DNA sequence: ATCGATGTATATATCTGACACGTGCCTGGAGACTAGGGAGTAATCCCCTTGGCGGTTAAAACGCGGGGGACAGCGCGTACGTGCGTTTAAGCGGTGCTAGAGCTGTCTACGACCAATTGAGCGGCCTCGGCACCGGGATTCTGAT
DNA sequence: ATCAGAATCCCGGTGCCGAGGCCGCTCAATTGGTCGTAGACAGCTCTAGCACCGCTTAAACGCACGTACGCGCTGTCCCCCGCGTTTTAACCGCCAAGGGGATTACTCCCTAGTCTCCAGGCACGTGTCAGATATATACATCGAT
């Protein structure tokens, strides 16, 4: 082997949760799309979804209105849209 | 019969939210970690730290992880008694004892609401068996064949699902009333397909009214005659710009809609003079579709080829500052930023000495994957697209009928005729009049 | 200015417009080196149909564009 | 005779078509009318009858009849 | 050692990895369906194309009708195109 | 030794190589319909099976969809790594 | 007995189309049979007089087209004239 | 006692809301019968053709009536007369 | 049959049977029948649409002739094309003057 | 090419009946007009008169009742008489 | 004689009507007397036609017959102008008729 | 200086103009018209000169006929200026809308 | 090429040669407007046959014997044209 | 009444272009014989038409009177009739030619005819509820004060 | 402005017969198949519709001046309308009676068809005088005296 992978680049007691802090600041991450790609070739303001057909429409519906409400818009509803 | 390991630690109230605060936590930092530090960290076991040895499962108490291939996770669960482990690759639960992943169970696959989960078991329901994934077909109401295909493809356009669910219309809107927008009508829609209207003339009421608001604003396009269906696409998608204006609060060139935010793309023009090289004054145009002729052709990447061809102005008056001599340049029409769903149409018509028109029922072949790397201005890595929509249409060019088919989750396709929904195989869309085509975002490498 | 129009057949022309002309005034130029009625005839423009009545200024046409000429396909 | 017709029902006819005053003359003016009228249908219906080659004049005959002077009536049986 | 022992090693683990991903989502998502839904079948797929996913015949038209909102009438299927050029035109 | 696989591992993710390794991967089984090919085993299995047990399935597919990589898309992946290899030793 | 034909079965039909709750009597079903009549023979004798104009021995949509474009006004042609081409684009979808 | 035109107005009403056949059935027969037995003898006569020969001439006669008061609403009266029946006939082109 | 296939009401065959034995022409096409067969259906469709509005503004259930004499003469097409057409038991329009009105 | 009309036999009468009399040729085509127009009533009288008697045939009787039907009472008349005396002389030949 | 005319002693053709009462579709079968008679009574019109006309002509001290003359003789005769109320002549004119009432004192 | 008495030069050009037969209406204006009204249903139409005249006779027929009318109801008006009422008024008894 | 401002094209004195020859004696000026609208509805009805008949003729160019059809439906027979 | 003048009817030379007549050739009309299906005729049934009788009742007929409507007669001032100067657009003689009307050779795919059949369409019955009839009260005009 | 007096609409109740559904029925539209030609298509030929100009000229336009009648107003005579009283035959319901319209089976004869052959009528060409055109002359007729 060359030294020079030590050189320069250089069981563990390490944790997942060391990651945490820098888990706070970096955007959205996914796995088989790159992000140097993003702004070279489409939109900054373009909404992406990974695979979106992977699995079926995940939603509930409501017992008053009946509304296809998302996951993340549930608790809005309730209060003073229902 | 569900898990009873993970059914024994529900019984205590701070054990349960003690795991369900740490998934979110994990959750979080699989969505929002480094490429570089994913494979170091999350993927690395603590016994060979062989990377991408197997499924590599995060422990849930502490630090450690381990392979699958060499049992190094499952000695964990042996010698110190962790049998729940957070796979890296997608974020699920695996029980060892059960040697099987915990998917029966809506707690854990709806933790980030698990602060409020005692009011979504009340005030909320799991959707219906027949509406889970809201496969209903549109009476046609006259000439209105044209009309119902292109709403199908947008009931199952996931884009267009979670942006009508997050109720971001219905929350910003100013008139809030469905017969005179647009966006509050296409509500009805999702909500009488997806959902239940409280409390065979169903699933239809919501149809009704997106007649009687298009009667309002262009009445030729109401059904009662035979109407383009490309017209009646671009239509649509320009009024919910129309919409999402009216209800703003209060300059920019691109929009913030929904239209604008996925539709839209943006082309780029060169016009090439042989005397130099150093053309051209590049002129960046946005779009929203793109349409391809056919004539003479055979495959998809054949249309797109032509479309990308260069081609040499013989009636343009020109007068060059490189050279300094009127040349006939050369024109290329490149792209410059690609949208999420990329739509295609193919002009089956040509045109006549005599001024009348043919239909071009020359079968196109086009793939369900489509590479997109050789039509790019400016190496390239890989991009890949996928087909999710084909619209046929067979008749004339004055006479004809429209017949959509639309793919759906699991990769199951349907045919969406007019009061006709039924499956179909994947092979059998592929040898159909296609008229228009929808390839959405994959994979860009 | 001169600007550009697709036809049918995928090849580019040339046309001498200003900003001060209407759609209806190119749409009789399309017709005097094509002969297709006007009617049939149809713009697109940044996935926009351009409407009668209306100048090329307003919809931010600009100098050396690229309009799209396509026909019509009815059914029901 | 041709008496059938009475100043009343004359009265009644021209009440239905808005006339508020009514002249002397206008009851044997309407008679001569609806006289030469009877007198031309009647001739096309027995014209017609007689080429039929019988003797009871049907609906159908004064059908035909009134649509040949383009008077076509709906209602029975044409 | 050789040179082609580890790479054989080293597609080995990105093809066990990526394997073991498309099974784990697969298994879950039908493990949701018979919980959820005890009495759950599948589409009814004719292959002929004459039935739909419920296994019935297209209905025919106008045998149906619809009940307007705007004036309270019984009208048609086929002749709402019809009726709605004249009730919202008042 | 132990330590010889961990650090090629290693500098392969800081060179950088490691991501597009795996981004050809699965552009090639992609464009030729592998994935499909993959995910129409797994729902049959469950038909014959009848049964949602992971170390079950697993054991059926995980052996089975070896054979089914083509050599095409073998033979470019491994040729394509002998140059990436190769670069340190 | 005489086997006559009528149209009272068809008109009902679309009388029940249109108008569920209503019926109608047997003196307006004659008008309307005889209406029915009188334009069946107006537009066939307007198709056999194209038809001789033109020197042609077959009657096709298009003499059809033409003849209730000139019987009939301008909105209520074209009315007549969108369902019949919806009519003939329904007869040639299926065989 | 009520004032002249009134009345009339009142007829009118009365016969525009009505549909029934203001002549009677029996003294028109006989008089198509008279008629009809100058140009052939020993002649039948169905109810039909005699319910729509009564049709016809009163249609005929109302529109006759129509013209006529339409004409002495012009010529600046409100009485009509036989000239206006003349009129009327030589304008429409049956009399000769 | 061939209504079915079209989705009309009214009988093809009678009516090619009718142009067949017509004495119109030589020969008779095959889409001539359906489109003469659609634009009768329409017209008699939008008669009894006419009708059955005269009636409910009537408050009946039974169309009686004179909501069809009422219907005809309401409408400008309709009276325009039936224009030499008389209809027994029709009646007039309650039609009155202004210079017959009193003061 | 060819092209069929009545001009011979209408002068050939004028000369029977007034041999000192010419004719314009828009005289001509005004006659020629008049006789196409009055052959096709009578053979729509004919055929109409066909259709209601059920009859798939046409002999001299409807002719006759036709002419009858469409001229006044002394020109009907008299038509009536001439075809009558011809139809005599031809069978009798 | 040959021809049916001459067997007849008429002047228009008998075959060119019997061939066009049989390609006319009118009818599905013809007679035989049927073409006689429509040709004796279209002699008999064009005879009255032609004699008026001929007096209308000799009344102008004309040879030949302008459609004038024509129209002058339709509009002269009552019959004929009964039957032709709704034909138009070109080239015909009106009829010298003045009202008493313009006419001065 | 000699002058007529009105209503002389009228009757005299009455009797002038029904007894000769010649066109009133020129050509070239009629037809003119003519094609304006005319490109507004079919536009690169073009016509014979015999179609021209028919229409021009069929139109002057009209018009004549038209005007007697008028003059009919005039007289029958008491009255010897003729108006448009009494236009709208045979147009009416005509049926013509 | 467009026209326009040829319904102008009827003067005054083709009105007045028009009633003249139809026996009227005094004219007065409101006439002519009526005249001409009437004479303009006359043309678009008998344009609108002709041109009907002609484009089921398939051709181009109207005929006399279009016009004569036109003329003979509405009821207007004219005679000196052939047919 | 008489006189002037003004457009109108009529005689006469004459030039010409539309009308009358000779000629050739082609195809639609004339001769002759046959099959076969529509039509005239003998016979029979019944129901659809015609004729007569009893009553009673809304419509028809005749007379009073009267007031509003039809009609004769005068004022007038404005819109139409008539004539003249101005010119402007209408009308005749050719000018070039090309897009569209018209005739011809060629292939075929759409329409007519035919055998079986069966089910959609037609004749007959039947009950009822939407409609016809009637009595009573409230409602809405209308004329004299 | 007010109010007594008829006219008329609406409500409630009672009664009835035509229509929508029904059952049995049967015959013409449907299906599979074949053979035939009117019509679509491409190609070539010709011809008159249209812009063009140039020149000539009668009719369209504007302006002055005069006049007579459509409308308005007044007044004056009279004749249909409203109402009351007397008459009457239309209609309703019923009962006789017959003969002409509708239906079925028989024969039979005339005409659509096919093959063959010829001259009547078509365009084409050419000669020719009836009437338009222009000039001059006699005159019926209309306005002011
Ligand atoms: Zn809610
Ligand atoms: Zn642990
Ligand atoms: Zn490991
Ligand atoms: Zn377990
Ligand atoms: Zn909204
Ligand atoms: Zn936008
Ligand atoms: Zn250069
Ligand atoms: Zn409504």
């Amino acid at each position: 082997i060359k030294p020079k992978v030590i050189e320069e680049y250089s069981p563990s007691n390490d944790s997942w949760k060391s990651l945490m802090s820098s888990a706070k600041d970096t955007p959205l991450q996914y796995d088989h799309m790159n992000r140097e790609s993003l702004k070279k070739y489409f939109n900054p303001n373009a909404q992406l979804i990974e695979d979106p057909l992977d699995k079926p429409i995940q939603y509930r519906v409501c017992e008053k209105c009946g509304k296809p409400l998302a996951l993340t818009a549930i608790v809005d509803h309730l209060e003073n849209h229902c | 019969s569900i898990c009873p390991h993970i059914q024994q630690v529900f019984q205590n109230e701070k054990s349960k939210d003690g795991v369900l605060k740490t998934c979110n936590a994990a959750r979080y930092i699989l969505n929002h970690s480094v490429p570089k530090e994913k494979f170091l960290n999350t993927m690395k076991c603590g016994t060979c730290h062989e990377i991408n040895s197997g499924a590599t499962f995060m422990c849930l108490q502490c630090g450690f992880c381990g392979c699958w291939n060499h049992s190094h996770f499952l000695s964990h669960s042996k010698q110190i008694g962790h049998i729940f482990g957070i796979n890296s690759n997608n974020g699920l639960l695996f029980c060892f004892k059960c040697e099987d992943y915990i998917g029966n169970i809506d707690l854990i696959n709806d933790a980030i609401l698990a602060k409020y989960w005692d009011d979504v078991c009340t005030k909320t329901m799991v959707p219906s068996m027949e509406r889970r994934d809201g496969l209903s077909g549109l009476i046609n109401m006259g000439s209105t064949c044209f009309m119902s295909s292109i709403l199908q493809c947008l009931i199952h356009n996931p884009y267009f699902i979670r942006h009508s669910m997050s109720q971001i219309h219905s929350n910003n809107c100013k008139v809030r009333s469905p017969d005179k927008c647009f966006s509050c009508a296409l509500d009805k829609i999702v909500h009488e397909l997806y959902g239940a209207l409280n409390t065979s003339t169903n699933r239809q009421t919501g149809f009704i009214y997106l007649l009687t608001c298009a009667w309002k604003i262009n009445q030729n396009l109401a059904g009662y005659s035979q109407q383009d269906a490309h017209e009646f696409w671009q239509f649509i998608i320009n009024q919910i710009h129309q919409s999402y204006v009216l209800d703003l609060p209060n300059n920019n060139k691109q929009c913030e809609c929904i239209v604008h935010t996925v539709f839209e793309g943006s082309l780029e023009s060169s016009i090439v003079c042989p005397g130099c090289q150093n053309n051209s004054k590049t002129t960046i145009d946005p779009f929203l579709d793109l349409s391809l002729d056919i004539k003479d052709k055979k495959k998809l990447y054949e249309c797109l080829d032509s479309f990308h061809k260069k081609e040499q102005l013989k009636d343009f008056n020109y007068h060059c500052g490189e050279c300094n001599s009127t040349q006939d340049a050369i024109k290329q029409l490149g792209i410059h930023k690609l949208p999420s769903v990329l739509v295609l149409q193919l002009k089956r018509f040509e045109h006549l000495l005599n001024g009348s028109n043919r239909k071009l029922d020359d079968f196109i072949e086009f793939p369900t994957y489509l590479n997109m790397k050789n039509y790019c201005s400016t190496k390239v890595p890989d991009i890949i697209y996928e087909l999710i929509g084909i619209v046929s249409h067979k008749g004339t060019v004055n006479e004809g009928h429209y017949i959509a088919f639309c793919k759906i989750s699991g990769g199951q396709w349907f045919k969406f005729n007019d009061s006709m929904v039924s499956s179909i195989s994947q092979e059998e869309v592929l040898k159909e009049q296609a008229y228009l085509l929808f390839y959405t975002i994959r994979q860009v490498n | 200015m001169q600007i550009f129009v697709k036809t049918l057949t995928g090849k580019t022309i040339t046309l001498e417009v200003e900003p001060s002309d209407t759609i209806e005034n190119v749409k009789a130029k399309i017709q005097d080196k094509e002969g297709i009625p006007p009617d049939q005839q149809r713009l697109i423009f940044a996935g926009k149909q351009l409407e009668d009545g209306r100048t090329l200024s307003d919809y931010n046409i600009q100098k050396e564009s690229t309009l799209h000429l396509v026909l019509r396909l009815r059914g029901g | 005779n041709i008496q059938g017709i009475t100043k009343p029902a004359i009265r009644r006819l021209a009440r239905r078509g808005g006339v508020k005053r009514i002249s002397g003359l206008i009851y044997e003016e309407t008679r001569g009318v609806l006289k030469v009228f009877l007198e031309n249908v009647i001739r096309d219906a027995v014209t017609y009858t007689e080429h039929a080659k019988r003797k009871t004049v049907t609906a159908m005959d004064v059908v035909y009849a009134l649509k040949r002077q383009g008077r076509t009536l709906y209602g029975f049986g044409g | 050692i050789t040179i082609d022992s580890i790479s054989n090693g080293i597609l080995n683990n990105l093809l066990t990895t990526l394997i073991q991903d498309i099974v784990a989502r697969e298994t879950t998502q039908q493990q949701l369906l018979k919980t959820r839904y005890p009495d759950l079948r599948s589409y009814y797929f004719d292959p002929n194309g004459s039935l739909d996913i419920n296994g019935l015949q297209k209905q025919q038209e106008s045998s149906q009708y619809i009940h307007c909102e705007n004036c309270g009438r019984d009208v048609s299927a086929n002749r709402l195109a019809a009726h709605l050029q004249r009730c919202l035109s008042r | 030794t132990a330590q010889l696989k961990s650090q090629i591992q290693q500098y392969l993710v800081e060179s950088g190589n490691y991501e597009l390794i795996s981004n050809e991967l699965k552009a090639r089984l992609l464009q030729e319909g592998w994935v499909d090919k993959v995910k129409d085993l797994t729902k049959s299995e469950m038909n014959i099976n009848e049964s949602t047990n992971f170390t079950q399935i697993l054991s059926t597919v995980e052996p089975k969809a070896l054979e089914m990589v083509s050599d095409s898309t073998r033979e470019t992946v491994l040729k394509q790594i002998r140059e990436f290899l190769e670069e340190i030793v | 007995k005489t086997r006559k034909e009528s149209y009272a079965i068809y008109v009902y039909k679309v009388l029940k189309q249109v108008h569920p709750d209503t019926g109608i009597s047997s003196k307006a079903m004659s008008i309307m049979n005889s209406f029915v009549n009188d334009v069946f023979e107006r537009i066939a004798g307007e198709a056999s007089r194209l038809a001789h104009y033109n020197k042609r021995s077959t009657i096709t949509s298009r003499e059809i087209q033409t003849a209730v474009r000139l019987l009939l006004p301008g909105e209520l042609a074209k009315h007549a004239v969108s369902e019949g081409t919806k009519a003939v684009t329904k007869y040639t979808s299926a065989k | 006692r009520y004032r002249p035109g009134t009345v009339a107005l009142r007829e009118i009403r009365r016969y525009q809301k009505s549909t029934e056949l203001l002549i009677r059935k029996l003294p028109f027969q006989r008089l198509v019968r008279e008629i009809a037995q100058d140009f052939k003898t020993d002649l039948r006569f169905q109810s039909s053709a005699v319910m729509a020969l009564q049709e016809a001439s009163e249609a005929y006669l109302v529109a006759l009536f129509e013209d006529t008061n339409l004409c002495a609403i012009h010529a600046k009266r409100v009485t009509i007369m036989p000239k206006d029946i003349q009129l009327a006939r030589r304008i429409r082109g049956e009399r000769a | 049959t061939r209504s079915s296939r079209a989705g009309l009401q009214f009988p093809v065959g009678r009516v090619h049977r009718l142009l067949r034995k017509g004495n119109y022409a030589e020969r008779v096409g095959a889409g001539a029948p359906v489109y003469l067969a659609a634009v009768l259906e329409y017209l008699t469709a939008e008669i009894l649409e006419l009708a059955g509005n005269a009636a409910r503004d009537n408050k009946k259930t039974r169309i009686i002739p004179r909501h069809l004499q009422l219907a005809v003469r309401n409408d400008e097409e309709l009276n325009k094309l039936l224009g030499r057409v008389t209809i027994a038991q029709g009646g007039v329009l309650p039609n009155i003057q202004s210079v017959l009105l009193p003061k």
